[PDB]
């Protein structure tokens, strides 16, 4: 109950450097860290600036990122995502895609301001690449959680340029039947933009059956996009169609 | 009639005469009709008015409602206007006799709305005009505020049309409650009264459509008068600065929308007219500019691109609706969306088609006019009505967008424009297109487009006037195929035969401009041989331009002085350069110069960080020319600047939100005293200040000291002081700085200094968070008070950053002598800089410094940490780097002093002794540190021992940084991240490498500034934009600049910048002017009092330390001048008193010998020759007594030399024991108007003055009249002693025992100097060489 005890125990064990005491000062700090957040704060800061290991850090994140702190846990994670020597600091063990599950825990529905969990998602992004999952996942949230109204056809041109993979196309085709009325022209040009999508055999019914199920009322746009989208090679039914 | 002014003024007005004429009205009629009227409103006939002080000795001191007159009405508007001219206090009549300003103020009113071209010309009526664009930009005066209280207030919303008034009053319902209090608040006012009341609130409204009926009346083709396109500039001025002034505005906008004057104004003729109407133009598109800036008509606070851009789409949906409802021709317009018509090419593809009564009718159900009526037809033309549609409705691009599309150079169409960039000798007559900088600013951005506006008239003023500098001696020719040609020899300029861009070097991270732009510049020097002695003298950093002309005039043609030297000799395009040294054979910068083969030169220069980048991004950008290549000269005697002004542009420039409105100028001034900072540390440590309880008790005056403490031997600690929040009690807690250590070496360094009370409440202010201004007098110890606030934060703080900005190389360097003397170490104090910097400290501060001093501590720390193993008795023979030394202290000093806690904490002096276990590492030290007599002190000396021991591995844990930095700039770079918490450098150098450090780890939390009145509001604006913000705030916790209102303020390159757009007015005095708190230190201790008067008298009661009053050295008489600050006229001489051998090379033989003879004599009495000082009003003044002085003592064995004589302003910062002054100007007072340097060459004496000066001439000068006080109350001869040697034990008050010598002129004090001197041949003899 009194700190005395506990820092000349680990004073003394740390009387020579080989494996042990280690599993005592490091649990100590961990249990002098409830009614106190200093005591694991600065334990953590030494122990990841202090005597040379892979597993320190690893140690202090474990205690630190099921705390209440997580400055201090994506701190000891910080250290580790410079690591100014060494990329594999684990090798086949992963702390950075660690640092990116938290992130995913992050952007759980906790924070649903659609401005962190983006920059979430692009900072796990960043720190490893994300190929069309994490990536058509962030621009799905950020499409999702965006407006209707020009804003959301910015988001879905720029994720169609970023866009990588069938179904992104899909989620743009939420965004326009969501956007169903954004200005009072074209009524979401984004219908034919994406009814008339890529060329062939990908979806050809998804964007064009969002502007005609909106609710309902008649596309007479959504035909023209799907018989304008590529039919058969050039001599056939085509000009048949294209002109019906 | 000069005479007959100068009779008619000392027999009525003018100063310094016993009995005046008294005023009559017939002589201020002849005056003005006679002068003004008949020469045509003479800009000479103005200025000699205003020297016999028309204004404040004739014309309001007996002006009143009964002597109102045009001729006295317009007389005061000149006299005002003349005021602006030349930078001279106007309103101060208005001040003391405010009686009849209301009449006055509206009879001038009266007249600008007036019938033009009847009574009042158009002369007078663009005088008005730009008379009352000065009533509105004076709104600071509480006079001129209350004549524009009710004409710009809410109420002007009375000249609107009634559908535009309702239609503002439904988009905003409270002002409906506004508008019914005002109807009803008027029913008691009198029928004249209510009258005087609406033709107030209509005043603006009138004059506009005044200003619009005169621009109407010019036409197209035909030739008309130039005052009347001046006047419409003018009246376009005037609605720049209401339209740029928030409060100003907040209403006069209204009315300026419902008039439309910027429609009328690009529809007009003078808007075609491209020569007649440029600057007109350039007015009003400034004024269109504003009047589409994004900011809240009714908070005042800049939009979102949301707020614009919905106004706009509402306008645009309103629009469609009126269309719908009233025009069937625009169902299809009706039914076109936001992004359908929004642009102009759609919008008038809907409605250009449209007919003249239909686009009126448009423009009445939108409330746009008057109402059509049935079957009528429209006066307005279908153009006028369709294009107020278009302007209204069409798209507009955001000012953010317009900023960042300009490129940051300087054109061809913009190098020889007077309009925006004037040249220096711009008379003030006419108007520039130029910003306006003096009180408060609609947005931050405004502010600084303001200031990037003026930055960049300034390098346009330096590629304007510079720019014919192709070889500027002769005209320089046209030759064949229109090239260059030399026509004759030049001396300070040269045609240059080449010119390479050598090095194009990457720029540091997150800035848009590179780090080094270098040029070499290649002439050959086939001329005079002391000339090419002169041009091979080339050195580092000397100021050299490359100078670019297309000359148009043939070859031969003649010279003319008075045509515009600009397109006379064909300029294009001058750059600065800074020459870093010659090179020769062997391709090397010169750094013994090797000797020179041939006369073939070429030196490497290089301007500035951006020196080649606001080039490289016209030509990249909008397809400028490569001006780094048609260069024609070298001559010798902003780009980085505009790219830092576009960081603050393109960043949400995140400021302490108790700043921004500071720097706006706007609100309550007070909220940035220590006094108004909620965040306010109750208990601080001033420590370093108070030298004993007694100077704590006198450092209160008016406070109450309660001491917790009564013993009085034990009260003289770093106490600390807790200020209260009864009333007036300060805690004095005593305290004991905790020991560190055996070493009587290690006791922390103390001031010597014993500030003044008001100097610490300056530094009390200071180390109380928030933002502080502290007025230095010369010598009351601006640096020291710096240095000791900046003590008192770092005992306060230990990881909080000092910021210490400067403006030139001494503030800095005596900032880091006086810390020198602190308990500092040298792991914290960091120094930046623009490159080469001498090292004027005793210890090295810079960068290589810097790691040089942490390999020398890391050294010393590894040392220790293996004698300590030693001491320890420990196996091992390998030596420590730092993270072992770390490793060993936690591993054993830790663990030792955690044994000897667990012994003697939980109880023997002798345990004190037993249980230090580190005897081995104290065994170098004084006899053993714990004397075991009191085991709370010998407990202290042994902690105090372990803690060095811990200070040791923390200086370790320090340098782990330097041995994880292999490179020295990756160590410097290291100590400036995390070990510099002292980060002191220029302005200049915050300006070039703000965004560096931003991105490379630079952080901000105290701030402090020297030198405040020397840097620019755009220089001192810049240090705000130093790092980024940390979580929606800024990191800016304090800011506390000392600096003097009343010195020199930075210097303007081409002086049109501070002619028009007074950009010379700081920061620093901008909040002064603001009214906002200042910490006036007022004890000097360096000009004893008698001196001192001579720059005491312009500050908040200046005065002297006991130093100065009772310095032994102070009241020692100057030898041979029984006079200790002396203004000896200087009369005729060979005819001459100001002269002129060059247009603008003032110089004056006369004073210049006068000063000669003075000197002479000092070196003949043996008055010691670096305290003898030569300053001038004039450079050419200076170089004339150079010269001869020079060709008369020279080698003279009995004389040394002055140590400085040089220029005014350029010198200061400094002082001297004798200051010899010429005030050569004996025709026209010139720039000694401005206070600033007249206490900079008046505080130049610390114990002797000589001024030889144009007695009468000066006096004449009304801002010199406290001066002259001073000045002439003394004989106007040289009163001396002749046969007193250097040494005179005479008081300064104590009467001479020695021959009194009255010396009546320069000749016979020449003389008398040559004959003495020729004893002093025959009796004596000098023997240096």
């Amino acid at each position: 109950g009194r700190v005395t005890h506990t820092r000349r125990t680990f004073d003394r064990a740390l009387r020579a450097l080989p494996i042990t005491q280690h599993s005592r000062i490091w649990p100590l700090y961990l249990r002098f860290l409830r009614s106190h957040p200093l005591p694991e704060t600065a334990v953590r800061g030494y122990r990841r600036f202090l005597k040379l290991s892979p597993e320190s850090a690893e140690e202090y994140i474990e205690y630190l990122k099921s705390s209440d702190r997580l400055d201090e846990a994506a701190q000891r994670l910080a250290t580790v995502v410079n690591d100014e020597r060494f990329v594999s600091k684990a090798g086949k063990s992963n702390y950075q895609l660690w640092h990116e599950l938290c992130d995913l825990i992050s952007q759980n529905p906790d924070k649903v301001q659609s401005l962190n969990v983006d920059a979430i998602i692009r900072g796990g992004l960043t720190r490893f690449t994300d190929q069309l999952g994490k990536l058509w996942c962030s621009l799905a949230d950020y499409y999702i959680r965006s407006g209707h109204f020009e804003k959301a056809r910015d988001v879905y041109e720029e994720a169609i340029r970023t866009v990588m993979t069938v179904r992104d196309f899909t989620q743009v085709f939420d965004s326009y039947a969501q956007f169903e009325e954004s200005m009072i022209a074209a009524k979401m040009e984004t219908a034919s933009e994406l009814g008339r999508e890529e060329e062939d055999d990908v979806d050809l019914e998804l964007r064009l059956a969002r502007f005609e199920q909106l609710i309902s009322r008649r596309p007479l746009l959504l035909n023209s996009v799907l018989l304008r989208q590529n039919p058969h090679h050039v001599h056939e039914w085509h000009k048949r169609v294209a002109l019906h | 009639n000069a005479e007959f002014v100068t009779q008619l003024a000392c027999k009525y007005w003018a100063p310094h005469i016993k009995k005046k004429s008294p005023f009559d009205i017939k002589v201020i009629e002849d005056i003005y009709e006679k002068e003004i009227v008949k020469s045509r409103f003479a800009i000479r006939k103005i200025m000699l008015l205003e020297f016999s002080q028309y204004l404040e000795n004739y014309l309001w001191m007996n002006y009143s409602p009964e002597v109102s007159s045009k001729a006295y009405l317009m007389s005061i508007c000149c006299m005002v206007n003349e005021k602006f001219r030349e930078n001279v206090p106007a309103w101060e009549i208005f001040k003391k006799k405010p009686d009849h300003f209301p009449f006055f103020f509206k009879h001038i009113l009266k007249a600008a709305l007036a019938e033009t071209d009847g009574e009042f010309s158009l002369h007078e009526q663009t005088v008005l005009l730009l008379f009352l664009d000065h009533c509105f930009n004076s709104l600071e005066v509480d006079l001129i505020r209350s004549q524009v209280q009710q004409l710009i207030s809410l109420p002007m919303w009375m000249g609107l049309q009634l559908a535009r008034l309702e239609l503002e009053l439904k988009k905003t319902p409270k002002l409906r409650k506004f508008w019914n209090l005002i109807k009803k608040n008027d029913e008691k006012m009198d029928p004249e009264a209510r009258e005087q009341a609406y033709q107030e609130r209509r005043f603006l409204s009138q004059l506009i459509q005044k200003f619009i009926s005169v621009l109407k009346s010019v036409p197209l083709s035909e030739p008309v008068t130039m005052d009347k396109v001046h006047y419409c500039e003018r009246f376009i001025e005037l609605m720049i600065d209401l339209e740029a002034l928030l409060p100003t505005r907040r209403w006069f906008n209204t009315i300026l929308d419902d008039s439309h004057l910027l429609v009328h104004c690009y529809l007009s003729n003078l808007v075609r007219r491209e020569e007649d109407g440029h600057l007109f133009s350039q007015l009003l598109d400034m004024l269109k500019f504003y009047t589409g800036f994004e900011i809240n008509d009714q908070t005042g606070n800049a939009l979102t691109e949301n707020e614009m851009t919905t106004i706009h789409y509402d306008r645009i949906t309103s629009l469609q609706r009126a269309a719908f409802a009233h025009f069937p021709e625009l169902y299809d317009f009706a039914l076109s969306n936001v992004a359908e018509v929004d642009t102009r090419e759609s919008l008038v593809k809907f409605f250009g088609p449209l007919s003249s009564n239909t686009l009126h009718q448009v423009a009445s159900y939108l409330c746009l006019l008057p109402t059509l009526p049935k079957n009528e037809d429209t006066t307005f033309d279908k153009e006028f009505l369709l294009e107020l549609l278009v302007s209204r409705h069409e798209r507009r691009i955001s000012q953010i967008q317009q900023l960042n599309q300009m490129p940051l150079y300087p054109t061809e169409k913009i190098i020889w424009d007077e309009n925006i960039v004037p040249t220096e000798y711009y008379s003030g007559e006419g108007c520039l297109a130029l910003p306006k900088l003096n009180l408060q600013f609609l947005t931050l951005h405004d502010y600084l487009l303001r200031n990037f506006n003026l930055f960049r008239l300034e390098s346009t003023y330096e590629i304007r006037q510079d720019i014919e500098d192709s070889v500027s001696r002769m005209k320089p020719w046209q030759s064949e195929y229109g090239g260059v040609v030399f026509g004759g020899w030049a001396r300070m300029a040269q045609p240059i035969v080449a010119f390479t861009v050598v090095e194009v070097a990457k720029p540091n991270i997150g800035e848009n401009w590179p780090t080094r732009v270098r040029a070499d510049v290649t002439i050959n020097l086939n001329v005079r041989d002391h000339i090419k002695d002169e041009w091979e003298g080339l050195r580092k950093h000397d100021v050299c331009f490359l100078i670019t002309v297309r000359p148009t005039k043939p070859y031969g043609t003649k010279f003319d002085r008075r045509r515009p030297f600009i397109e006379q000799v064909g300029l294009v395009y001058v750059r600065g350069c800074e020459i870093q040294g010659m090179l020769d054979d062997k391709g090397r910068v010169i750094e013994p110069r090797p000797n020179l083969r041939g006369e073939s030169r070429t030196f490497r220069v290089f301007l500035d960080p951006n020196q080649y980048q606001q080039d490289m991004t016209n030509t990249i950008q909008n397809g400028a020319e490569d001006v780094y290549e048609t260069f024609n000269i070298i001559m010798r005697r902003f780009k980085a600047v505009l790219e830092t002004i576009r960081n603050l542009m393109n960043t949400d420039c995140v400021v302490p939100d108790w700043l921004h409105d500071i720097i706006l100028g706007y609100g309550d001034p007070s909220s940035a005293h220590y006094s108004k900072m909620p965040n306010q540390i109750a208990t601080l440590d001033f420590n370093d200040t108070f030298l004993s309880i007694e100077h704590l008790k006198a450092s209160f005056p008016g406070h109450n000291v309660k001491v917790t403490v009564e013993d009085p031997a034990l009260q003289i600690p770093p106490f600390r002081i807790t200020f209260p929040v009864e009333a007036k009690t300060l805690i004095v807690e005593p305290h004991v700085i905790p020991n560190r250590g055996p070493y009587p070496y290690n006791q922390p360094k103390r001031n010597t200094i014993q500030f003044t009370h008001t100097q610490i409440e300056a530094i009390r202010a200071g180390m109380q968070p928030g933002l502080t201004m502290v007025v230095g007098p010369p010598g009351t110890g601006k640096t020291d008070v710096a240095v000791q606030i900046i003590s008192n934060i770092y005992h306060n703080f230990p990881e909080q950053r000092t910021l210490i900005v400067t403006h030139s190389n001494q503030a800095l360097n005596q900032l880091f002598e006086k810390i020198m003397a602190l308990d500092i170490d040298e792991r914290h104090l960091l120094r930046l800089g623009h490159g080469e910097e001498e090292l004027e400290t005793e210890k090295d501060f810079s960068r290589y410094g810097r790691v040089n001093y942490v390999l020398a501590r890391r050294i010393e720390l590894l040392e220790e940490v293996k004698r300590l193993q030693k001491s320890l008795g420990v196996p091992g023979d390998a030596s420590y780097t730092c993270e072992t030394a770390g490793y060993f202290f936690l591993y054993q000093v830790m663990s030792r002093w955690e044994e000897y806690i667990s012994k003697v904490k939980n109880p023997d002096v002798t345990e004190v002794s037993t249980f230090f276990p580190f005897h081995e590492y104290f065994a170098n030290a004084p006899q053993p540190i714990f004397k075991g007599r009191s085991y709370e002190e010998d407990m202290e000396i042994a902690e105090g021992c372990f803690r060095h021991i811990k200070k040791i591995f923390t200086q370790l844990e320090e340098f782990r940084a330097s041995e994880l930095l292999r490179s020295g700039l990756d160590r410097s770079k290291y100590l400036l991240v995390k070990e510099a918490k002292i980060i002191a450098m220029t302005c200049t150098h915050a300006a070039l490498k703000r965004h560096d450090l931003v991105k490379l780890g630079f952080k901000y939390d105290n701030i402090l500034m020297e030198e405040a009145a020397q840097i620019l509001e755009i220089e001192t604006f810049i240090p705000l934009l130093l790092q980024n913000p940390q979580d929606g705030f800024s990191r800016l916790k304090r800011w506390i600049m000392i600096g003097d209102h009343h010195q020199l303020p930075p210097v303007i390159k081409n002086m049109a910048f501070q002619k028009y757009s007074n950009m010379e007015q700081s920061l620093f005095t901008r909040f002064v002017r603001v009214g906002v708190p200042t910490v006036d230190l007022d004890a000097q201790g360096r000009a004893r009092a008698s001196l001192c008067n001579l720059y005491n008298w312009r500050y908040k009661n200046l005065g002297n330390l006991p130093h100065v009053q009772l310095l032994p050295e102070f009241s020692t008489a100057n030898a041979g001048l029984l006079y200790d600050f002396q203004l000896i006229n200087v009369e005729d001489f060979q005819g001459v008193g100001e002269s002129e051998p060059n247009p603008y090379f003032y110089q004056n033989l006369g004073e210049a010998e006068y000063v000669v003879a003075l000197f002479m004599y000092m070196c003949l009495l043996g008055y010691p020759a670096d305290k003898i000082s030569i300053l001038t009003t004039y450079n050419g003044q200076k170089h004339l007594i150079r010269d001869i002085i020079n060709r008369r003592c020279g080698n003279n064995p009995l004389i040394g030399r002055p140590n400085k004589v040089t220029t005014v302003d350029r010198f200061q910062g400094q002082q001297n024991d004798y200051i010899l002054l010429s005030l050569v100007r004996t025709r026209a007072v010139g720039h000694l108007r401005d206070v600033r340097r007249l206490v900079v060459a008046m505080s130049r004496a610390r114990l002797g003055l000589y001024i030889f000066a144009r007695v009468s001439l000066f006096q004449n000068c009304f801002e010199l009249t406290p001066a002259f006080s001073q000045l002439t109350a003394r004989p106007l001869h040289l009163h001396i002693i002749p046969t007193e040697p250097f040494p005179t034990t005479r008081k300064n008050g104590e009467r001479p025992s020695h021959e009194v010598q009255i010396i009546k002129n320069m000749p016979q004090m020449a003389n008398f100097v040559y004959n003495m001197y020729m004893h002093l041949i025959q009796t004596t003899h000098h023997y240096h060489q």
